[PDB]
């Protein structure tokens, strides 16, 4: 359902700020939030997580309530949003601690079913992404806490999925060391082609090409390219030798688009469209 | 009471309560059952303690939802004539 | 939810509409929601 | 059931004679209609008897037509004609012929004689012989002889005309499949 | 002017004593108001232009809605009924 719903607060951002907003699109792009808004507010639980499926609930959804929490919040500038759904949610967030080590835990098994054994890590990163991008400086516990578990993160977590992640996090948390070196490293495990750089899902497990692993246009990939397209933009100052490589990296990730619009799949083409959002927001011509 | 007068006069007492008064809004809700993809169309009616129309402002008009949440929200509502018409279309969803 | 090495059947009925003959076939498509490219493709004909 | 389909909130004037003009929707059923009536001076009045209005048709023609149909396929269409006059009347039916898709002649040709509170079945035989979006239309002459059928009908009715719109998706068979190619063009004064 | 549970006491004064008895009749509801609405025909075309002839108190801020009556053999429930209003007022039958 959050597929018609994470990118209208974006590309309404991006058409307001680039002299481009419209009174009737404005107009049709509220509509559409509040349209959404209604469908979403159907599979809230009581308890205040958010879970998928109503017809079969299953104890909340702690990814999917991180997940709601921030389109609410990101979406609550131009619709109603009721203040005691997020303040809920968030109580449910702050009661679900589960603190296995330094690290939290997520609710339900049905959505991070790729990233392995790190679930957990990547659970707890998302959230850290999710409470920066809400508007929240990091004077919370639930934000210092997740900081704190990203922080030793260094040494394990050798995997391109959560390393995007940390990445996304590190960029959004003003950094000059950690994040640097981290797109650094990252930077070498670069896939070039002719004209364009992009990250495989670096599966080392069952590299093969008759197992159902022959289709080359895999969804995860563009998750990840749009994450580094997105913090390497986000940086202090993005220099000329660092807008070819804007260019080179928007070029793939824009390949991967459909007749309609979606890329691959709900998940990755929020970001794909945020990201191109956030890269078109650097660039414009006043006639073209 | 008193019933002074030439001939014989009664002074009597006896006790009453006064009590105040509130005022009487309702809801004309048409369409007794509803279905999705309608279209709701409130009524607001303020009302004296006997039938006469006031002038009346709302503030904190709103839905609820069967899980609890505040869906449309209204506010600075005032009455034109004592009757407040009010509009909001139902989703094609409309959990039941 | 998932869909195991272990064969999984489903089943349901299906009532009839406007009549129509000589009913050519029908496809089944199953695919998974986050990778579209592990997909597969089943043929549907009337049992009669 | 239908929508409240007068909603306004009309004030009423002098001794009052106001006249709510409106335009009724397609659905047939009953139309109740109530209201409470304020006035800072008196009152409100909410009516204790609810006035009663009712819209129908004297000839109901109807199509019932799957969404979708495969390329080459014989379908049969079935088109019911209704009859609710007092009188029992004659009915012919008749189908616009196309190019874009065939009919097959089904040789059937019969002008029941219907009466009140009865319907008809008329069919016929149609193959998908086209791809996309294909409109039906069936039409009706009412020639109906009223005083049941040896009665001539003389001047009790004229004309009654009722033709509706069907519309059919045929689709050839198989899945459907896309392969997008999308680019990114930079050009500086520059032709690609 | 009398809403429902008019009750009525007579009673009579003979030289020393007074007697008194009481009922509680109901009264039908009828809101001290007159309105006459009514169409200008009883049937129609599907697509017809419907007129509605309403008459009612001079100066009236007066609300009308029209509704399928498939409703009222659902839930035959209206809210702000002839009753519910009157039975929204406090102390309309004093008891102590
Ligand atoms: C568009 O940006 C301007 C500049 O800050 C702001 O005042 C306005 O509220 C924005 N509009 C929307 C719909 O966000
Ligand atoms: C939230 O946004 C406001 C701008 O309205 C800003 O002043 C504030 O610093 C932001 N963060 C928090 C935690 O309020
Ligand atoms: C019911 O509503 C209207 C009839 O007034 C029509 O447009 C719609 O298709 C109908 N739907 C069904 C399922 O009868
Ligand atoms: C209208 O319908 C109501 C329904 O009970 C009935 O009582 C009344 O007699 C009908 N006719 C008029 C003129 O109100
Ligand atoms: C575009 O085409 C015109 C021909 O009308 C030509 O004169 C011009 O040089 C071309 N390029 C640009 C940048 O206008
Ligand atoms: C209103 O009624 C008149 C005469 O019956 C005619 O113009 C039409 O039927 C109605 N108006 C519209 C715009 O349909």
């Amino acid at each position: 359902n959050l597929a018609r719903m994470a990118p209208i607060p974006y590309v309404l951002e991006y058409l307001n700020n680039t002299n481009q907003l419209t009174d009737e699109l404005l107009q049709t792009a509220v509509q559409f939030l509040n349209e959404g808004y209604y469908r979403q507010l159907r599979y809230k639980l009581p308890s205040g997580a958010y879970d998928a499926f109503w017809s079969s609930p299953s104890d909340g959804s702690s990814w999917l309530s991180a997940y709601t929490f921030k389109t609410f919040e990101k979406a609550k500038k131009y619709i109603y949003v009721d203040g005691k759904i997020q303040q809920q949610t968030l109580l449910y967030l702050q009661t679900s601690q589960k603190l296995d080590n330094g690290c939290f835990k997520a609710e339900g098994n049905l959505f991070m079913r790729q990233c392995g054994q790190e679930r957990d890590l990547c659970f707890t990163a998302y959230l850290a992404i999710a409470l920066l991008e809400s508007n929240y400086s990091s004077g919370m516990t639930l934000l210092d806490d997740a900081l704190g578990c990203l922080e030793a993160a260094m040494s394990s977590a050798s995997t391109l999925y959560f390393k995007s992640y940390t990445v996304y996090v590190f960029t959004l948390v003003q950094n000059w060391e950690i994040r640097n070196t981290l797109l650094n490293e990252l930077k070498s495990k670069v896939v070039s082609e002719r004209g364009t750089l992009h990250w495989e899902r670096e599966d080392k497990l069952g590299q093969e090409g008759i197992p159902l692993y022959y289709p080359n246009y895999s969804p995860a990939e563009v998750e990840i390219t749009a994450y580094m397209l997105l913090s390497i933009a986000k940086g202090s100052d993005p220099t000329h030798d660092d807008l070819t490589y804007m260019a080179q990296i928007s070029v793939w990730l824009i390949q991967q688009q459909n007749s309609y619009g979606g890329f691959r799949s709900t998940q990755d083409t929020v970001v794909a469209l945020q990201a191109l959002a956030f890269y078109a927001q650097l660039l414009f011509k006043s006639n073209a | 009471l008193s019933v002074s007068g030439g001939g014989e006069d009664i002074k009597d007492r006896k006790a009453v309560v006064i009590a105040p008064l509130n005022t009487i809004c309702l809801i004309q809700m048409d369409k007794p059952v509803y279905k999705p993809g309608c279209k709701v169309r409130f009524r607001l009616i303020s009302l004296n303690t006997m039938l006469l129309p006031i002038s009346e402002k709302y503030t904190a008009v709103y839905l609820e939802d069967p899980s609890g949440s505040r869906i449309a929200q209204w506010q600075n509502q005032e009455s034109v004539g004592g009757v407040v018409q009010l509009e909001f279309p139902l989703i094609s969803d409309a959990a039941p | 939810n998932a869909v195991p090495l272990k064969t999984i059947q489903l089943s349901f009925k299906v009532l009839i509409g406007s009549r129509v003959l000589n009913v050519k076939s029908a496809s089944v498509y199953v695919y998974d929601y986050y990778e579209t490219g592990e997909n597969g493709f089943a043929s549907y004909s009337q049992p009669c | 059931f239908s929508e409240t389909f007068l909603w306004r909130l009309v004030s009423v004037d002098s001794e009052g004679q106001n006249t709510i003009t409106e335009t009724v929707p397609d659905t047939i059923t009953k139309w109740q209609g109530s209201m409470f009536c304020v006035s800072e001076k008196e009152g409100f009045g909410i009516t204790k008897y609810s006035a009663n209005f009712t819209s129908f048709l004297p000839f109901f023609v109807e199509l019932s037509l799957p969404y979708s149909l495969t390329r080459e396929e014989i379908l049969v269409m079935k088109a019911f004609v209704s009859n609710y006059l007092e009188e029992c009347i004659k009915i012919i039916v008749t189908l616009q012929p196309s190019a874009d898709f065939e009919v097959i002649p089904q040789d059937v040709k019969q002008d029941q004689c219907i009466c009140s509170g009865g319907r008809s079945s008329y069919s016929w035989n149609i193959i998908a012989s086209s791809l996309g979006r294909i409109s039906f239309i069936v039409s009706a002459e009412t020639t109906h002889i009223g005083a049941s059928c040896d009665g001539p009908s003389d001047q009790s009715q004229s004309t009654r005309k009722d033709t509706v719109i069907q519309t059919i998706l045929v689709q050839p068979e198989g899945i459907r499949k896309e392969e997008t190619s999308s680019n990114l063009v930079c050009v500086e004064d520059s032709n690609v | 002017d009398l809403a429902p549970g008019a009750e009525l006491i007579v009673y009579c004064i003979l030289d020393l004593e007074l007697i008194a008895d009481t009922i509680s009749l109901d009264i039908e509801k009828c809101f001290q108001n007159q309105v006459s609405l009514s169409f200008s025909d009883d049937l129609g075309p599907t697509a017809s232009n419907v007129s509605l002839n309403l008459s009612a108190a001079p100066g009236s801020l007066c609300g009308v809605k029209v509704i399928d009556s498939s409703l009222l053999l659902i839930n035959p429930y209206e809210s702000l009924s002839a009753s519910g209003v009157y039975y929204s007022i406090p102390y309309l039958s004093l008891f102590g």
